[PDB]
């Protein structure tokens, strides 16, 4: 499961939180420090490093690290 | 809002009065901050990427403000303010999109500036190639810009950003 | 030389009366973005090849804040840009290069909060990386912008030079 | 390829100029038109693409597409 290491890798770097930080179950907006950007470039950040366009509405429903990883597992495969 | 393909210097007033797109559509700035007289092309395709274009000008006259102080005895157009018009005219767009919210600038990748915008000149052109349009919490914009004089490309910048928020 | 500059002296920049008669200007207000450079040195800064610390005061009376926008007052991101601009050539000149002042660009800008007028204070902090001295003097920094001590924008790769003719 | 098209290379692109136009004997600034910033922006891009550092007064003298090669291949090819 490169996914779930590699998207919370992503995640760290996008929202500037430490690795530490990064549980599965954590909310971008309300446990990290992500504002309406954060989270825009976020997504266009998992877009860009996996190779995979989704809508802005299949997007503002990734709201946690789970969201984001089960997301693109099935996205993956 | 009712879009039209292009606008006035009267249109652009408006908008800062925030009467051209109701008053939940963002605000272009007032003089001295709006850097453009007129918006002569805007379509939801066509551009670079058939995403969007938009293409703006401002008269150029020895009299404008910014010659006098930038520098003294040395004028030439502040570089900042034709990137600003670049960021304003992708917020404007997002607009006439029918997006609501105030306008914010969230950044720009790589801009260079090459060549120079003197009294003596006629016109500054601005183009917008739009890449993307992200109808989310936050309205952003992404796009290319280039700016020119008289028909001269001086100015590049890659992936304006900017965003209506609430 | 000094490491700091007080206001007249950036007045006195802008009229091509404080470095020599070929040093680069500052611009005048209102295009002038800082009230004062507080450190300057030739080591230092993030890549210890130079640093420039300055300040600007906010208040609600400042030009900008009247048209940008009506209803609506923030500091223009342009001009926090413009400021860092204006430190790297000042920069050049008071390491003693002579032309005039151009920016020529930037890499990447990313504002993350804003300025409005209830602020007290920004801060910028400039981190020289390389100074090329040709035809063409050209100074390559990393720039920060700062308000009552909380970041809100970077810049990296701030291009600058001064040119003759 | 070799150092000499390389060169070639990055000197069309940062002049914007194809090939055809590089010729040996071309000058950055009286034949392919460079200003004052070009020939930082071309000198700079050729330590990059050669990860190798040409001091000021050395790049002062790389004025010509044959003074490039001749600079690579000097140092240390
Ligand atoms: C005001 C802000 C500059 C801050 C410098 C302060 C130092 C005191 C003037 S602007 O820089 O904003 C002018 C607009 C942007 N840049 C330009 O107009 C210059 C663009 N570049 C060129 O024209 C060429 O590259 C030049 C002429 C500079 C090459 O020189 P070379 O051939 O000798
Ligand atoms: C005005 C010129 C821009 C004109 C473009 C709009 C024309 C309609 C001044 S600036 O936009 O440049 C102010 C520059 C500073 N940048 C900002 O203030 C926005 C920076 N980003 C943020 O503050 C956050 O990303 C916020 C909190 C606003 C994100 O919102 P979200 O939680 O919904």
């Amino acid at each position: 499961s490169t996914i779930e290491e590699r998207v919370k890798k992503i995640i760290g770097e996008q929202l500037g939180v430490k690795q530490e930080e990064v549980t599965n179950n954590a909310s971008f907006v309300e446990d990290l420090g992500a504002d309406s950007l954060d989270t825009v470039e976020l997504v266009m950040a998992l877009e860009e490093e996996f190779d995979t366009e989704i809508p802005d509405e299949e997007a503002e429903k990734i709201t946690t690290v789970q969201a984001a990883i089960d997301y693109i597992n099935g996205h993956q495969a | 809002v009712d879009k039209r393909e292009s606008y006035t210097k009267e249109d652009l007033l408006a908008s800062g009065r925030g009467e051209l797109f109701g008053a939940k559509g963002p605000q272009l700035p007032a003089p001295n901050m709006l850097m453009m007289d007129r918006v002569v092309k805007m379509t939801e395709t066509g551009g670079n990427f058939d995403k969007g274009y938009v293409e703006a000008e401002l008269d150029i006259n020895p009299d404008l403000w910014f010659f006098g102080c930038h520098f003294i005895g040395d004028p030439v157009m502040p570089g900042c303010l034709g990137l600003d018009a670049m960021w304003q005219l992708v917020g404007f767009y997002l607009g006439w999109l029918g997006g609501e919210g105030k306008g914010r600038a969230l950044g720009v990748g790589e801009v260079k500036f090459t060549g120079q915008v003197l009294p003596t000149a006629k016109k500054v052109t601005y183009r917008i190639h739009f890449k993307r349009i992200v109808n989310r919490r936050l309205i952003m914009g992404l796009a290319d810009g280039e700016v020119l004089v008289d028909g001269r490309l001086i100015y590049t910048a890659s992936d304006l950003k900017v965003g209506l928020f609430q």
